[PDB]
């Protein structure tokens, strides 16, 4: 079976670059962030803009959620990383530790803490609480390009331009495991599958791949697409078949068949690279954000 | 604007 994703609707209203784009875990919104130095919020089912957040010095490259949908925390190249409350737009805290540019974030399951990765080339772990940075790990010999908490949030997945996937005990901050196979082109984007069990890594050579964690192999290899230049985050669709989703440097969004590792479906539409792609926690939706010559944010459904 | 907007060498 293949999927049919129609384009909906179109999201205009950055003046730059869009960077990223997540659902809510509730479903109800979609946040996107961009070069412009804002994080904007949409409804989710009907695309409608609903406000703007601010508080940046300069161009925001990642935004995430926390479990319960209230709290957003973004990344900077003003080298900070700011906590939000949604509803009311407050800056909570501002995150300052890096020494370079915040390049990517999340929060961990229980929302307790986040973990982001810096052109620094290295990983923090803070109190999402107190705003204090618990931890500080050197990580990587190259800019840390995207940083992932796994199931139980025991452990952090993080990956750089230098070539490394590299996977690390929250707690202690040891460096449990080292993953890079036959070649070493920068790994651009990261992140453990919703079962926990594989991590899905992107490298700029035009390359997704599923990697069985606990055997440090690499089980699946998704192809076909163009990327050698930028992060372009990736995703692991399950409302409906089980696909993974991401961008490409060709202006197409691809979906491939996680299991055959088949291209299923290419979508078009977008005027720049997708540098982003996020898909609905229930509803068969893929979100698509593009960069410069683009600057929209689309909304995809599809019956399965 | 932003670094992952860029690329990187």
């Amino acid at each position: 079976v293949k999927p049919n994703y129609a384009l909906k609707f179109t999201l205009a209203g950055h003046t730059k670059a869009v960077s990223s784009v997540k659902f809510s875990p509730n479903g109800e919104w979609l946040a996107s962030s961009s070069a412009d130095k804002l994080i904007k919020i949409w409804g989710a089912y009907d695309g409608k803009f609903e406000k703007t957040i601010s508080g940046h010095k300069l161009g925001i490259s990642d935004v995430a959620w926390s479990s319960d949908s209230n709290l957003l925390v973004s990344a900077s190249d003003d080298k900070t990383l700011k906590i939000w409350d949604v509803s009311s737009g407050k800056c909570l805290k501002t995150l300052k530790g890096h020494s370079n540019y915040v390049f990517c974030c999340n929060f961990n399951p229980q929302s307790n803490l986040i973990v982001s990765g810096s052109f620094d080339e290295s990983v923090r772990i803070w109190d999402v609480k107190t705003g204090k940075c618990l931890k500080t790990l050197p990580a990587h010999s190259d800019p840390v390009s995207a940083v992932h908490f796994n199931r139980d949030g025991s452990l952090i997945v993080s990956s750089s331009y230098d070539g490394l996937c590299r996977i690390w005990d929250t707690a202690s901050g040891q460096c449990l495991k080292t993953l890079i196979d036959d070649d070493n082109p920068p790994v651009s984007f990261v992140k453990f599958s919703p079962n926990g069990k594989y991590i899905l890594a992107a490298t700029l050579d035009n390359t997704l791949k599923l990697w069985d964690y606990s055997k440090g192999k690499c089980l699946k290899t998704y192809t076909g697409h163009k990327n050698e230049k930028y992060c372009i985050f990736a995703n692991f669709s399950v409302t409906g078949g089980k696909w993974i989703v991401s961008g490409s440097e060709d202006n197409l969004v691809y979906i491939w068949n996680l299991q055959t590792k088949e291209i299923v479906q290419k979508l078009q539409g977008h005027t720049d690279v997708v540098i982003s792609t996020a898909c609905h926690p229930t509803e068969n939706i893929i979100a698509s954000a593009a960069l410069e010559n683009d600057k929209t944010i689309k909304l995809w459904k599809s019956d399965c | 604007g932003s670094a992952r907007a860029e690329v990187h060498l």
